[PDB]
């Protein structure tokens, strides 16, 4: 009868644990997980704290419209073999310093472009969308205006620049700086679109350190990602 | 530098055996422990706790 | 300097004249008249569910009754194989984990991941929720595997090309092993707990001595990363699996590989390698959503172990050789006999 | 005219084998494989169940009756047959409405889809909906609240060899409104909103990356709405009009349109099970 009694104990303990997992599954399904990745001196440090402290390894919590998000940094690895553990995230945030093209001596942008190309074509990340951030706006503008350094010498394809049609410059901006920015934007979007396959996309944005609207930008982009995934699920897009 | 050379010298001077003896030993062990393995040799349903 | 380099070349030159002469006749010729084991069929016996996400590792207990597994939701669950009833659910401070281990005494369980900390839990605590006892730190890279050498000391291999032998009572590195160039991924202990091997990421395997602190030999048969390693029950062999879908069996005494397993119909990777009690059967996982069973002496498939919808990343064979368990990214654990 | 009567038996008999085969294949595929166990796939399982009964219970008896032209069972049995037929017909449309509403919530509410729909709520919805189908179907038809008043109707109820559909205006109007007219506006509104969202997303992507780079959505929505509307629209207006005014639509036209309506059960697996997962599931078993 002791044997019967022990079987009774196991059933009651499975009974609590089974109940506990069910409560846990709902929370894990509620939240969305993001990965923060960028090159050195890009400004990831500025983005993780300057944006979240007012809005309210390194795991960061922030709340937008009562929707849970969870952001993982990457601590402070020329090879990358731990990236296979991040194939189930909602989106991958890429932060690259726009102002550092002349600074070096492979142009640092070129290294960032190579990293983005390698990440895009990874076998395990075939269906992960990338949100791209361009920091150092004011430094780039100051370098372009009355700047001894020339884009053409470092990047020889700039000789043909035509601001892309549907150009939407902000108010009171010189044409030269916009023609410079859209060149880099198109350079990244070329790599994005070469092998898009319609499963994942890249969203170009322009930003600086001061602005705090980026937290809403991430929310809107995540909403768009889920909407597009659902639309492709039912053979409508 | 020199420590690497010393370590390489230590690893180089190691006794070896003919591969035939090692193959024979492995085959002898495999033949000796053939009966015990249930995966290799089927076992009765009574003796299987997974049925 | 350069003269020292010439001195190293002098030393390197002797080994080839030795390994070439030692190779009399390969095992393939020697093992030719032994009859094949024939077709072996295996069917699922139990199915375990309850994990909310993919599974990375598992380790059978010493009684062939209990096992422990870890997922990416931050939860270790200890099961009961016969009754298929869970026993414990251990929350984790973090979420991403890459390894797990079970004590020979069955009262400690270890688990570490991307963070540079290896933790130890106390299962046999009276009237208490199982709780963290020690937190081992000192590594600069992500951990990959860890095994209990004893009840008081653990050996761990990290991603910064280093290995260490810890002490639970104090929490400091007693001996540190260096010499690898790529990240060390997996290791296995000898039955007598006298030596342990490790296959790194630079297509190289090494044999270490626990007591002395230095590497006795080194094998470089493979060409790509090594993702798993096992160790022969006799203690004079070990097999490694590499990304190029090739399994190789080496030898400690002969100091070179004896037989390689490959097929032209597979181009996927490998994630786990395990032997059997008799050593006759070699079980290897794949990325082709299934498992395989090889022959140690014939290099011929003897069956197919399929049924998983996602990739296989774990494997284990019981001490008594009663059953084999496979884990997959499909959040399902399966026990086959 | 032996050839014509014989040929009709060939056509009715084939129409039932296909209906049985498709639904049993879909049900087995859903039940056997655990990767297809999804919140949305429960509704497809229910929809399939209703069709199987129509294929196995209603269609062969109707074919036998229209061939022999003389009903050879009891009056209670033909009343039960009518109840089964109306139950299946009114339960085969609410499932489509529920699927459309679920798609609306899944597309237009992306951040609250997981919370709104759970494995527990789907069972509640399924049980609630099948119940309404019975209440119109059996309570009025079993109790004789639905009998007609004219002489021919009563003569047919009294006779134990004829059993035809004769009803008053109230029951016909209520049944038609509950079964077809209500679940049409909801589906139209849902699919219009979904199409608007798809067009908005396409415009956004074209604006964002048109330089380097609505047909699929139009085709899919057109198929899914047009097949249902074409199959089930004429019957649910003929049903009203022959009761509004008599001596307008003869019996053969009514039966022909009703049998056109029954064909709809043979196409739902062809439309709602075209995903690659269903394809590989079908290839896995019996292939
Ligand atoms: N003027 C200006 N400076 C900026 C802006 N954004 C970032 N910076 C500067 O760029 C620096 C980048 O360093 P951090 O972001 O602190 O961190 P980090 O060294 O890049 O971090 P790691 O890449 O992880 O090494 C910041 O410390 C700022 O001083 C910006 O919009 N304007
Ligand atoms: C004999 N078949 C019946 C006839 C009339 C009818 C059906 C279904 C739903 C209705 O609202 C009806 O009025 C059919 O199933």
């Amino acid at each position: 009868e002791d044997q019967r009694n022990e079987e009774k104990a196991q059933r009651e303990a499975n009974k609590k644990i089974e109940k506990q997992l069910q409560k846990d599954k709902q929370v894990y399904r509620a939240t969305h997980r993001l990965l923060l990745l960028g090159a050195g001196e890009s400004g990831k440090s500025t983005i993780v704290k300057q944006m979240r402290i007012l809005h309210v390894i390194f795991e960061t919590k922030f709340q937008v419209d009562k929707v849970n998000f969870h952001m993982f940094d990457v601590g402070g690895d020329e090879r990358r073999k731990w990236i296979q553990c991040f194939n189930d995230v909602t989106a991958i945030i890429f932060v690259v310093a726009s102002s550092s093209y002349n600074m070096v001596q492979t142009n640092r942008l070129q290294e960032a472009l190579n990293l983005f190309k390698s990440i895009w074509n990874n076998r395990w990340l075939r269906t992960i969308s990338v949100i791209l951030f361009l920091n150092k706006q004011d430094l780039l503008a100051e370098k372009v205006l009355a700047g001894k350094s020339k884009i053409e010498d470092y990047f020889p394809e700039f000789a043909r620049y035509t601001t892309p049609e549907d150009a939407t410059p902000e108010p009171g901006e010189d044409p030269r700086v916009t023609r410079a920015k859209y060149f880099i934007r198109d350079e990244f979007l070329r790599i994005s679109t070469a092998s898009g396959d319609g499963r994942h996309y890249c969203y170009p944005h322009f930003t600086c350190a001061v602005d705090t609207e980026n937290i809403r930008r991430v929310f809107n982009d995540c909403r768009d990602i889920i909407q597009r995934m659902h639309l492709r699920q039912y053979e409508l897009l | 530098a020199r420590k690497l050379v010393e370590q390489l010298k230590m690893e180089a001077n190691i006794d070896r055996i003919k591969v035939s003896k090692a193959a024979a030993d492995l085959m002898a062990y495999c033949e000796a422990h053939a009966k015990e393995d249930p995966l290799l040799t089927p076992v009765p349903a009574s003796e299987n706790p997974f049925r | 300097l350069d003269q020292l380099r010439q001195e190293a070349e002098q030393l390197k030159n002797q080994i080839r004249d030795a390994r070439k002469a030692c190779a009399d006749a390969t095992l393939s010729q020697i093992t030719n008249n032994i009859d094949p084991v024939g077709r072996i069929q295996m069917r699922t016996r139990r199915t375990l569910r309850g994990h909310l996400a993919k599974i990375y590792a598992m380790h059978w207990g010493t009684d062939s009754r209990l096992l422990v597994s870890a997922s990416q939701d931050g939860k270790l669950i200890i099961w009961d194989s016969y009754t298929t009833n869970k026993v414990h659910a251990i929350p984790l401070r973090s979420s991403w984990v890459m390894t797990c281990a079970y004590a020979p005494s069955g009262n400690y369980v270890a688990c570490g991941g991307l963070d540079n900390i290896c933790s130890i839990y106390n299962l046999k605590t009276r009237e208490g929720n199982v709780r963290v006892s020690r937190e081992l730190a000192g590594h600069t890279g992500y951990l990959s595997c860890c095994r209990f050498l004893d009840d008081n000391q653990i050996v761990t291999s990290s991603g910064d090309t280093t290995c260490a032998l810890w002490d639970i009572e104090t929490g400091q590195q007693t001996t540190t092993f260096t010499g690898h160039t790529g990240d060390v991924m997996s290791l296995s202990l000898a039955p007598d707990t006298r030596l342990f091997v490790s296959g790194a990421c630079d297509a190289s395997a090494k044999l270490w001595d626990v007591r002395e602190g230095m590497c006795r030999q080194t094998f470089t048969g493979h060409e790509s990363d090594i993702n798993a390693i096992c160790f022969f029950p006799n203690g004079n062999a070990f097999a490694t699996g590499s990304d190029d879908a090739t399994c190789r069996l080496f030898d400690l005494r002969a100091d070179q590989e004896l037989m390689t397993y490959s097929h032209d119909n597979i181009i996927c990777g490998i994630t786990s390698v395990s032997f059997s009690k008799s050593g006759r059967l070699l079980l290897a996982g794949y990325d082709d959503f299934n498992c395989n069973v090889w022959d140690a002496l014939k290099a011929d498939r003897a069956g197919v172990l399929a049924g998983h919808d996602n990739r296989v990343s774990c494997l284990g064979v019981t001490d008594d050789g009663m059953a084999v368990a496979t884990g997959s990214w499909d959040s399902f654990l399966k026990i086959w006999n | 005219d032996e050839v014509w009567v014989v040929g009709m038996g060939i056509v009715m008999s084939l129409i039932v084998l296909a209906i049985v085969f498709g639904n049993v294949l879909v049900i087995t595929a859903i039940a056997k494989f655990e990767r297809l166990q999804t919140v949305t796939n429960y509704f497809i399982t229910s929809l399939a169940c209703a069709d199987l009964v129509m294929g196995l219970a209603v269609v062969p008896f109707g074919a036998a009756h229209i061939l022999t032209k003389t009903w050879t069972f009891g009056n209670f049995w033909c009343e039960f047959w009518t109840s089964i037929d109306v139950l299946c017909v009114t339960a085969s449309i609410e499932t489509l409405c529920v699927i459309a509403v679920d798609r609306y919530f899944a597309i237009t509410s992306p951040f609250k889809y997981q919370s709104l729909l759970t494995k527990n709520k789907a069972r509640v919805i399924i049980l609630m909906v099948w119940i309404v189908s019975g209440l119109t179907s059996f309570l009025p038809i079993q109790m004789h609240w639905y009998r007609a008043t004219h002489q021919e109707a009563i003569n047919c109820y009294a006779e134990e060899t004829c059993c035809d559909f004769f009803t008053n205006q109230a029951y016909a109007i209520a049944s038609s409104i509950v079964s077809f007219y209500v679940p049409l506006v909801i589906m139209v509104f849902v699919y219009s909103r979904v199409f608007q969202e798809a067009k908005r997303q396409l415009q956004k992507i074209d604006k964002s990356e048109g330089r380097f780079h609505e047909h699929k959505a139009l085709k899919t929505l057109g198929i899914i709405m047009g097949t249902f509307t074409l199959c089930w629209l004429p019957f649910f207006i003929v049903n009203i009009v022959h009761v509004i005014q008599d001596n307008l639509i003869r019996k053969e036209v009514y039966i022909l349109l009703n049998w056109i309506g029954y064909v709809n059960s043979g196409f739902n697996p062809l439309i709602y099970c075209r995903s690659p997962d269903f394809r590989i599931a079908f290839q896995e078993l019996l292939c």
